[PDB]
C-alpha cells in the first residue's frame, strides 16, 4: 500500500489530540524530531535489528528524543512501535503538517524563476494567490536558468505556468501540427 | 508494508495516546469497528472464548469465530 | 452532517462523514451537485461506508459532498403506479408526466412469517399441451422457465401472458431486469393498443443501465406487487430475466472486497437469492402468482445460479437447445420439467397416469438413441420397434402453435383444455393411432386436427 | 490517380511547413536576449493572470 | 505548384495563438507495468476523464484512491517512465465526429492513418454513453438490402435491429458484412467499419475494395490491428459507434460492422487479468456480458420525438436509426460457448455460416435450418416478403432428404418432386462476392423459383437459366425492373408482367 | 548513473537507480565484472526495476554494480551476419571469431505503417511444383508447416534457401526458438555439405537457455530479416517452432507473477503474437516472407496457442509419412495442404481450375483405392480406370528433384516456373499426355523431360 | 508530377530562407508585448545566425 | 561399473531436487576425459514435485498444476 495509506490515521489520531489539547505546536516539535532521528543510519539499522523487541525499540527512540517528547508523545510513539509503523514517522509528519495547515488556513506555494525576484515582487504573487486559493501563502522562491523568462507558481497539485518555456513550448505544439 | 490492520483506527490510536492502559476497559467488552454482510469486527473483547455469545446493543446476539491478535471477528 | 467522496472504483464508491453521523446499511445518499443516488452497502470504519452509485459515474471527482437521506431507497405504490413505467428509483419515465402516489415504500423489507404461509392446491390451466401434462400450474405458486440463449424464454412467457390474462380479472406487475430495450417498448405498445395497460404496473432496468440499476430495479417491481398482496388482492408477477439479479451482484462483488466462491461466483450468492425468492410468496391476506424467465450460462444446467434457484420454484420449465433444432416448439424437455401438482390428490389419477405412461415412453426411446443411431431401427426387438413409432408421435404431438408466434410462420395459434390435452396423449399411448404416420401430429392444436391433417 | 497526386504535393507542402517555417521556435534565441526589466514585465503580467 | 504565399500560413497560426498562462491539475508517474500506469497527485481529475503524458501519449482515469490514481494507457506506453509529468485534461474519453470522417481511415481516437492529410471535423463526443430509454424507440419496420438472395429473402435485416453474423474461420464471414456495405452506396445509409484485432494487410485490401466498388466515400473506416495496445482494441468498437451515432441522434440512418467482437473480448480480458480482478467461465471478467450489452444496446431506431427533442427542433418529423452487424468466430462450429451464447441473448437474431456447407462448394454458407430474423418480416418490402414464404420450407425438405440422391431415382412421385425442388432451390441460392442484385433482379429468381418455371431445368443449368433471364429481362422488360425497384411493390399487373417474361423466356431464348 | 542489485529470484532480479536515472522499459543493463545482460520488464517506483537475466544468475550477490546501455537489446545485421551462428545477443557462438559488422540496430519496434503496406497481392515463386501449384505463397506472407519427423523438414528448408538466394537474389534467416543443442549442430553440418550456409544467417536459442532467451530470439532473427528487406529484397525467415514462441512467453509471464488467463497461458497471450506477425509482411521497399513450424498441443486444434497462431497464417503445408514411403519427394500432401490464395480473384481462373482439377482427381482416386481394396479392380468401369490411370501420372508428376538432395537423389537438380507447372498439369488432365508410361513422370522437371524420359 | 515539384522544390527553398526571419520576430514579438525596438537593431545577425 | 547416488522419499526435498545434478556431475567425469557413460533417472516426475514443493514454500508464483514458471528449464 501507499505509506501515506498507512499513516493516515496516525496522522489523524495525532492531530486530533493536539488540536484538543492546544499543542499544535508542541506535536509540530515532537513529530518532526522523531522523523529526523529515525531516518539518521545507525537509527535506521538499530530499527532494523531481529532481537530487539517492539518496546526496546521504542524505549531506545524515546531516551534519544529525550525533553523533546510531552508523556502523551511518548505514548503515541509506544503505539507505533507496538502496531510495528517506525517506518512511517517522516509520513506522519508530513501528514500531520498538512492538517495544521488547513486548521490555520495557510498554504505553502513553490516558486521558480528565471532571475532572483525581489520583494516586492514576491509579495505581489503572493497577495493574488492568497486571494484565489483564500488561504495564507507562504512563498518558498528559488532560481532556474533554464527558463529563459517569468516563473512557474505550484500549490499542491495547482501549477501556474507564467514562464515564456511554457509560450515557447505552446508555440512549438500549435506551428507542428 | 502490511495492509492497515482493523484496529489500526484514528479513534482506537486516539485512544491510546490519552492512556496506555489495556485494563481502562473491561476484558468482557468492546466497540464495533466494522459491519460488513452478517460479519462484525469488534475492538476489545479480551476475555472472549471460541464460539462464546456476545450481546450486542439491541437484543441482537453474535458468536465469536475468529479470535485475532487485535480484533474478535463475529 | 454532510460526508466526502475519498474514492471511486467503477459503480463502487466510497463516502467519509463524521465518526458520529455515519449513515445506516441500505440508507440511500446523494451526491450534492451531480444528483446521483448511492446505496450504502457496508461499514469500513473510522466513519467510511462503502456504496454503489444507482447511475452512471463517469464525471465524478474524489472530494465531491454527499448527503445523506435518513432512510432506504423509497418507491411509489398502489394504483397510481398502473399504467405507467417506472424506473429503479420509483421515476416515471414513459413521459406522461408526475406519478400521484399516497405513500411511498423503502425497497429493503423482511419476508412473511411462518404463520402468515398459505396453502393451495388450485390448479391452474395453461392451454398448452407440454404444460399442462407433465409440469401443471397452481393458482398463488411459483414457475421458473429455465433455458439458454435463444431457445424461448420471452415466446413462452409471452404467450403464459396471453393465456392466463383471459381467467384473471386482477393487477399484473412486469419487472423488466436486464433484458433488451426493444422488448420493453414492444410489450408497452402491444399492451397500449390492446387497451390492457391500465391492469399493469411496468418496472424497467435493461441491459444499457449500470450495474447498480440491474441489482436493485427486481425490489422495485417485487414492492409494487406486495402492496397489492397485503391489500387481500390476487396478483401477477413476471420477471423478464431473474438470472440478471444475480449477475449485476457478480460484477460489483470484487470491488465489494469479497473473496470469489466457485466459478468466480460472489460468496453470498445463495443468501442473495433467498432474501429476494422469500418475498414473492402468496400470505393469509393475498396471493401472488409468478413466473420467472431463468436464464441457464454456456447451457450447462450444473451452474451455480440455475442450480441454486430450482430449490426456490412450485414449477420448473426446462426448454432444450436440441429439442429446438428438431424445429419442435415450445421446445420443453419432458424429462427434464416436473411440478409439484403433478399429485395423484390434486390432478386425479387419469391425468396422473397419462403423465406417468407419456414419461416412461420418452425415457424408454432416449435409452435406444445410440443402437438407433449405429445398427438403426430394425435391429430393435418387436417390442422396442412399437414403442419407438409412439415416442415419435407423443414428441410431435408436444408441438404447438403459439398465438404470439403467429408473426415467425403465419400459423394461426391454438389453446388446448386439459380435457382435450389428456384425450390425445392417452389416445396415442394405448395405440388408437398407430396407424396414422408421425407427421401428422406435428404443429398441430387438438387429436381430431392430427385426424385431419392425416387426410392430406 | 489525380486525388492521389494532390495528396503527394499536400504531403510536401505540410513537410515543408513542418521541416522549414516551424524553424522559427528559434525565436528563444531573440527571446535569450532579454533581461530584469522584461521579467519584471512578465512577473506584472502572471500577478494579472493569478 | 508549391508558391511561398501558402507555406506562409505561420504567420496566421502565431496572430491565433493564445500565450497567456492558465491554472493545470497536475500529478507524476509512480510506476509503469504492462500497459497501466500508477500517478501520484491530480486531485482534479474525473472518473473516465483523459490524462496527458509527454510525447502525445494519453491515457484514461479508472481508479481514482484515496492515495493515487489508476490509468490505462491508450497507445504505446514503453516511452512513459516514472518521475514523468500527467496532467487533467478537463475532457471525459472523446473522438471527432461528423461527416469530415467519411471516406477517411482512422486509429480507435480519431487520428488519421491513410495519409491522407488531417480531419476538419467541427464536433467531438464521448465515446461511453447510456442508450435511450424505452419510450424513445420505435418499432422496426424499413428494410437494409444485403444483395444476397439467402439473407435478403429467409434473414431480413431492417433499419435500426442487431444482427449477429457467426460461425468458424475463413468462411465467409467479413465477404458478407463488406458487401452488405458496398450495396448502400446510393440507399442513403452512411456506413462505419471497424476492424479489432484484424492483420493490417487485411485491413488495406478491404479499403482496396471498398474503393474499387466506389463504396470508400460513403464509410468511416476504424482501425485497431493485430500489434495496436488492447486499450485501443477494446475501445476501437465504442469509438465507431459514436461516429456511427452522429447519424442517429440527427434524424439519419447508418450501419456499423464490428469485424470481430470476440477479438475485443479477449482485449477485455487481457486488461481484466493485469488489473487482478477475479476471473469467471473460460477466465472472461464478471463483467463480459455488460461490455457487448452496453455496446449493441446503442444501435437502435429512435422516434420522431426523439430527434426532435435532440436537435432542439431542427430536425422535425424523422426517425433516426443505426443498424449494427457484429462477428462472432466459434472454435469448431460451437455454439454453446460462453461469449457466443452471450451475443446471441443481445441480438435480434443471427446469421449462421456452416464449414461443410462452404466446403462443399456452396460459398454462401447460410445455415437457414437455425439462422434466423427476430424483427425483420415487419422489415421485408412487399415483393420480396410474398415471393419467399416457399423458399425456408424447399431448404428444410431438401436437408432432410439430400443424402438419398444417390438412390432417388426408386422413391415416391411426392419425396422425388420435394427433393427434386428442394435441390433447385439450393442452387439458385449461390451467389458470388462483390455482385449484389437489386430488388427487380432477386424477384426475378424467386419468383422462377417459387412459380415451379425451374422443374424441367437440370441442375448444372439453374445458374445459367438464372444469368440469361436476368439479361433478358434487362433488355426487353427494362420499365417493369425500374418499377420494381422503387419501392418492391407487387400488384396484379406485376404478377401478370412477370409471368409473361418469363414464358416468353422459356419459349425462345 | 549506475544502479544496484537490491533482490535476486532465480532469472528476476530487480535493480534499484538513482531517481533521475531510472532505465526505460526494454532497455538492456550490464552487470559490471560479470558477462550477464538484463532486460527491463517493469518500473517498480522508488527508483527500482524489474528485470529478466539473459542468462544463468548463479553466483550473483545483492549489491553488485548494474550500468544502463541507453537502448533496447542491440544485435548486428547485415551481409556479417550471413554464415554464422548467433545467440539472442547476436554475440557468435561459433569459433570462427568476432562478427564483422558495420550496423548494429534494437530488436524492440513496431510494425510497418498502415501506409507502408505494399498494397497487391504478389505471388512468391518457389520452384517446387506441388507448392506452387496446390499452396502457394504470397510475398510478405506466413506459412503453417505440418508434420512429424524423417519425412524431408530440413530438406525443404534448404531448398527453399537455395532458390530464393539463387533465383531471386534474395537472403534467408534461420530463428532456432528452443533449439536442441544436437539437432542445431547437425543442421549446421548439412547446411554446409549442401552449401547453403553462405546464404542464411542462423540465431539459436538453445532449450537450455532461460525463458527470457527463448522468447527474444524470434525478435532477433526478425531484426536481421528487417535490415535484408530495407536493402530492396525478398526475404525468408524461418522459425523452428512457433509454439515454443507461445511457451516462452508463458514462463517468463508467471515468473513476473501476472495472473494466468484460460488453459493456464499469459493474459497478453494474443498480443504477444501480434507483435511478431506483424512485422512479417509485403513493404513499398521489398518484403519478409515466412515459414513457421506448428505443433498442436495434446492434438486439440481448438487449444489457445494454435488456435491463436491460426488467425496469421496464409497457407499449410503438411507433409506425410504415406507419401514418403512411396518415393515421392518432397511428401506433401495436395489434398490436406491448404493456401488463401488458392482463390480465382487472386491468381485468376486458369491456374484456379488447373489446381481444383487435380485435387478433384487426386480426392476421386484415394476413393476408388478403397474399392480396389475390398472388392478388386474388376469392379470399376473403363472410366474409372482411365481416371485411375491419370491419377497415377498426377501423382508422380508432383515429385521433383532438388539441388540439395543430389547425394539421395543422384540426379541433377531443377526449378520450375510457375508458367511450366500451370501448363504441364493441365495437359495431363486433358489427356494429351495419356499415351505416355506412369513411369516417364517421375523425377521430372517439366512435362518437355517428361516426353523425352518416355523414349528410354 | 514528381518531377515537376522536384525542380519547384529548389527554388522555393532558397525563397523560404528570406521569410523564417520574419516569421521568428513576430514569434519572439508574440511570447511579449515588448522589446519590438530592440529586436530591430539585432535582427540583421540573428536572422542569419539562427 | 556402476555408481548408484540415492534420494529416498524421506529425505529432504532439497536433495531430492538435486540427485538428478549430483549423478549427472559424477557422469560428466567420463564425458570430458575422453570416455563413454550411461545415466539412468528413474523418476524426473519426482524431482519436480520436490522442486514445486521448494517454490510454494518459497512463496514464488504458480502456473498449471501450480508448478514454478521455470520447471521446463529444471
Ligand atoms: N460468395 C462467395 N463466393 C466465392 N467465394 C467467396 C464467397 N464469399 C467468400 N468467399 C471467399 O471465402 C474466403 C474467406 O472469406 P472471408 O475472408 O470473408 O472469411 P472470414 O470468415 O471472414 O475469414 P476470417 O476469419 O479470416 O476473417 C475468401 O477467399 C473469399 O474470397
Ligand atoms: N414457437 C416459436 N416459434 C419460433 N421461434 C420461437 C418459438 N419459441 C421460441 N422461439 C425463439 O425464442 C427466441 C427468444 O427466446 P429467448 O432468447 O430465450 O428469450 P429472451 O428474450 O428472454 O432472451 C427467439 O429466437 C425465437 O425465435
Ligand atoms: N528430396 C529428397 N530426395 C530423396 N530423399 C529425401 C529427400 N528429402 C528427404 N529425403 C530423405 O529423408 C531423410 C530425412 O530428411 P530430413 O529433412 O532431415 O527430415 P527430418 O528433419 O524431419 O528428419 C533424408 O536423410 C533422406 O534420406
Ligand atoms: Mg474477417
Amino acid at each position: 500500500a501507499e505509506l501515506t495509506t498507512l499513516a493516515r490515521p496516525y496522522a489523524k489520531a495525532a492531530f486530533e489530540y493536539a488540536q484538543a489539547h492546544q499543542q499544535l505546536a508542541d506535536w509540530s516539535a515532537a513529530l518532526g524530531v522523531l522523523a529526523a532521528v529515525s531516518q539518521d543510519d545507525t537509527v535506521r539499522q538499530l530499527l532494523k535489528e531481529p532481537q530487539l523487541t517492539s518496546s526496546a525499540k521504542a524505549q531506545s527512540l524515546i531516551d534519544v528524543c529525550g525533553d523533546k517528547l510531552n508523556a502523551p508523545a511518548q505514548n503515541f510513539v509506544r503505539t507505533v512501535a507496538e502496531n510495528k509503523r517506525l517506518e512511517l514517522l517522516p509520513t506522519i509528519a508530513e501528514m500531520y503538517e498538512q492538517l495544521k495547515a488547513e486548521q490555520e488556513k495557510s498554504v505553502e506555494v513553490e516558486v521558480t524563476s528565471a532571475f532572483t525576484l525581489s520583494k516586492e515582487q514576491q509579495d505581489k504573487l503572493a497577495k493574488a494567490l492568497s486571494a484565489r486559493l483564500s488561504r495564507e501563502v507562504r512563498l518558498h522562491a528559488s532560481e532556474d536558468a533554464s527558463l529563459i523568462g517569468g516563473v512557474i507558481i505550484r500549490a499542491g497539485d495547482l501549477v501556474i505556468d507564467g514562464s515564456v518555456r511554457g509560450k515557447l513550448a505552446k508555440l512549438a505544439e500549435a506551428l507542428k501540427s | 508494508m502490511q495492509q492497515l490492520n482493523p484496529s489500526e483506527i484514528s479513534e482506537i490510536i486516539k485512544g491510546r495516546i490519552e492512556k496506555l492502559d489495556v485494563a481502562s476497559q473491561a476484558r468482557n467488552e468492546g466497540t464495533i469497528v466494522s459491519v460488513s454482510d452478517g460479519i462484525v469486527r469488534i475492538y476489545g473483547l479480551a476475555d472472549v472464548m471460541y464460539g462464546e455469545m456476545i450481546e450486542f446493543p439491541g437484543g441482537v446476539y453474535g458468536m465469536a469465530l475468529n479470535l485475532e491478535q487485535d480484533s474478535v471477528g463475529a | 452532517s454532510s460526508g466526502r467522496i475519498v474514492q471511486i472504483i467503477g459503480a463502487v464508491i466510497d463516502v467519509e462523514f463524521p465518526r458520529d453521523a455515519v449513515p445506516s446499511i441500505y440508507e440511500a445518499l446523494k451526491v450534492q451537485g451531480v444528483e446521483t443516488t448511492l446505496e450504502v452497502q457496508q461499514q469500513l470504519g473510522d466513519g467510511v461506508v462503502r456504496s454503489i452509485a444507482m447511475g452512471s459515474t463517469e464525471g465524478l471527482k474524489r472530494g465531491l459532498n454527499v448527503d445523506s437521506t435518513g432512510a432506504a431507497i423509497s418507491v411509489p405504490v398502489g394504483k397510481a403506479t398502473l399504467g405507467r413505467i417506472m424506473d429503479v428509483l420509483g421515476n416515471p419515465i414513459d413521459e406522461a408526466g408526475p406519478i400521484g402516489e399516497e405513500e411511498r415504500w423503502g425497497i429493503h423489507r423482511e419476508a412473511p412469517s411462518y404463520a402468515d404461509q398459505a396453502g393451495g392446491n388450485e390448479l391452474l390451466e395453461t392451454g398448452i399441451k407440454v404444460i399442462d401434462l407433465v409440469c401443471p400450474f397452481a393458482k398463488g405458486g411459483k414457475v421458473g422457465l429455465f433455458g439458454g440463449a435463444g431457445v424461448g424464454k420471452t415466446v413462452n412467457m409471452m404467450e403464459l401472458i396471453r393465456n392466463i390474462a383471459i381467467e384473471h380479472s386482477g393487477y399484473s406487475v412486469f419487472a423488466g431486469v436486464g433484458e433488451r430495450t426493444r422488448e420493453g417498448n414492444d410489450f408497452y405498445h402491444e399492451m397500449k393498443d390492446s387497451n390492457v395497460l391500465d391492469k399493469v404496473a411496468l418496472v424497467y432496468g435493461q441491459m444499457n443501465e449500470p450495474p447498480g440499476n440491474r441489482l436493485r430495479v427486481a425490489l422495485t417491481g417485487l414492492t409494487m406487487a406486495e402492496k397489492f398482496r397485503d391489500e387481500g388482492r390476487d396478483v401477477l408477477l413476471f420477471i423478464d430475466n431473474i438470472y440478471r439479479y444475480t449477475l449485476a451482484g457478480t460484477e460489483v462483488s470484487a470491488l465489494l472486497g469479497r473473496m470469489p466462491s466457485a466459478v468466480g461466483y460472489q460468496p453470498t450468492l445463495a443468501e442473495e437469492m433467498g432474501v429476494l425468492q422469500e418475498r414473492i410468496t402468496s400470505t393469509k391476506k393475498g396471493s401472488i402468482t409468478s413466473i420467472q424467465a431463468v436464464y441457464v450460462p454456456a447451457d450447462d444446467l450444473t451452474d451455480p445460479s440455475p442450480a441454486t434457484t430450482f430449490a426456490h420454484l412450485d414449477a420448473t420449465v426446462v426448454l432444450s437447445r436440441d429439442i429446438a433444432s428438431l424445429g419442435i416448439y415450445p421446445a420443453v424437455d419432458p424429462l427434464d420439467s416436473t411440478s409439484r401438482q403433478l399429485d395423484p390428490l390434486v390432478i386425479g389419477q387419469d391425468h396422473y397416469d397419462t403423465a406417468r405412461g407419456v414419461q416412461y415412453v420418452l425415457q424408454r426411446y432416449k435409452e435406444l438413441k445410440d443402437i438407433i443411431a449405429i445398427l438403426g431401427m430394425d435391429e430393435l426387438s418387436e417390442a422396442d420397434k412399437l414403442l419407438v413409432a409412439r415416442a415419435r408421435k407423443i414428441q410431435r404431438f408436444l408441438s404447438q402453435p403459439f398465438f404470439v408466434a403467429e408473426v415467425f410462420t403465419g400459423s394461426p395459434g391454438k389453446y388446448v383444455s386439459l380435457k382435450d390435452t389428456i384425450a390425445g396423449f392417452k389416445g396415442i399411448l394405448n395405440g388408437d393411432y398407430d396407424h396414422l404416420p408421425e407427421q401428422a401430429f406435428y404443429m398441430v392444436g387438438g387429436i381430431e386436427e392430427a385426424v385431419e391433417k392425416a387426410k392430406k | 490517380a489525380q486525388a492521389e497526386i494532390e495528396q503527394e504535393l499536400n504531403s510536401v507542402k505540410d513537410a515543408l511547413r513542418a521541416q522549414v517555417g516551424a524553424l522559427a521556435v528559434t525565436g528563444a534565441e531573440k527571446i535569450l536576449g532579454a533581461s530584469i526589466d522584461a521579467n519584471a514585465h512578465e512577473q506584472l503580467v502572471s500577478k494579472l493572470a493569478a | 505548384l508549391n508558391p511561398s504565399e501558402i507555406s506562409e500560413i505561420i504567420k496566421g497560426r502565431i496572430e491565433k495563438l493564445d500565450v497567456a498562462s492558465q491554472a493545470r491539475n497536475e500529478g507524476t508517474i509512480v510506476s509503469v507495468s504492462d500497459g497501466i500506469v500508477r500517478i501520484y497527485g491530480l486531485a482534479d481529475v474525473m472518473y473516465g476523464e483523459m490524462i496527458e503524458f509527454p510525447g502525445g501519449v494519453y491515457g484514461m482515469a479508472l481508479n481514482l484512491e484515496q492515495d493515487s490514481v489508476g490509468a490505462v494507457v491508450l497507445g504505446e506506453y514503453q516511452g512513459l517512465a516514472e518521475g514523468m509529468n500527467a496532467k487533467c485534461t478537463g475532457r471525459i474519453l472523446e473522438v471527432p465526429v461528423g461527416p469530415e470522417l467519411l471516406g477517411r481511415v482512422v486509429d480507435a481516437l480519431g487520428n488519421p492513418i491513410d495519409g491522407k492529410g488531417p480531419i476538419d471535423a467541427k464536433a467531438t463526443d464521448a465515446v461511453e454513453k447510456v442508450a435511450p430509454g424505452v419510450i424513445w424507440r420505435k418499432s422496426v419496420d424499413q428494410p437494409v438490402q444485403t444483395g444476397y438472395k439467402s439473407v435478403d429473402a429467409m434473414i431480413p435485416v431492417g433499419r435500426g435491429q442487431r444482427e449477429l453474423i457467426i460461425g468458424d474461420r475463413q468462411i465467409g464471414k467479413t465477404a458478407l458484412a463488406v458487401d452488405a456495405i458496398i450495396n448502400q452506396k446510393d440507399s442513403g445509409i452512411k456506413c462505419v467499419y471497424v476492424a479489432i484485432g484484424q492483420k493490417q494487410s487485411t485491413i488495406a485490401n478491404v479499403v482496396r475494395k471498398l474503393e474499387e466498388n466506389g463504396a470508400l466515400a460513403n464509410t468511416i473506416v476504424v482501425a485497431a490491428s493485430a500489434s495496436e495496445s488492447a486499450a485501443l482494441q477494446y475501445l476501437a468498437p465504442y469509438s465507431g459507434c459514436t461516429m456511427g451515432e452522429y447519424f442517429r441522434d440527427r434524424g439519419e440512418d447508418a450501419l456499423i460492422v464490428y469485424d470481430d467482437l470476440s477479438k475485443q473480448a479477449v482485449a477485455y480480458r487481457q486488461i481484466s487479468l493485469l488489473l487482478r480482478r477475479p476471473p469467471g467461465r473460460e477466465a472472461y471478467p464478471g463483467d463480459v456480458f455488460y461490455l457487448h450489452s452496453r455496446l449493441l444496446e446503442r444501435a437502435s431506431r429512435v422516434s420522431e420525438e426523439y430527434v426532435e427533442k435532440f436537435t432542439n427542433g431542427a430536425v422535425t418529423g424523422k426517425t433516426g436509426s443505426l443498424t449494427a452487424l457484429p462477428i462472432i468466430e466459434t472454435q469448431a462450429g460451437d455454439v454453446s460457448a460462453f461469449v457466443p451464447t452471450n451475443v446471441i441473448s443481445i441480438t435480434d437474431g443471427q446469421i449462421f455460416l456452416e464449414s461443410a456447407m462452404f466446403n462443399s462448394g456452396i460459398r454462401p454458407a447460410v445455415n437457414a435450418g437455425i439462422s434466423v430474423s427476430r424483427v425483420g418480416g415487419a422489415a421485408q418490402t412487399k415483393i420480396i416478403k410474398k415471393l419467399s414464404g416457399g423458399i425456408r420450407t424447399a431448404l428444410a425438405q431438401y436437408r432432410e432428404l439430400a443424402a438419398f440422391a444417390q438412390f432417388a431415382s426408386d422413391l415416391d412421385e411426392a419425396t422425388r418432386k420435394q427433393l427434386e425442388h428442394g435441390q433447385r432451390v439450393t442452387e439458385l441460392m449461390k451467389q458470388k462476392q462483390y455482385a449484389p442484385m437489386s430488388i427487380a433482379e432477386m424477384s426475378l429468381s424467386l419468383y422462377a423459383a417459387e412459380r415451379g418455371f425451374l422443374q424441367d431445368v437440370e441442375i448444372a443449368k439453374v445458374g445459367s437459366f438464372e444469368q440469361a433471364l436476368i439479361s433478358y429481362f434487362q433488355r426487353e422488360h427494362a420499365a417493369l425492373l425500374a418499377k420494381i425497384n422503387e419501392k418492391g411493390d407487387f400488384n396484379d399487373e406485376i404478377d401478370a408482367g412477370i409471368k409473361a417474361g418469363i414464358e416468353k423466356f422459356k419459349a425462345t431464348q
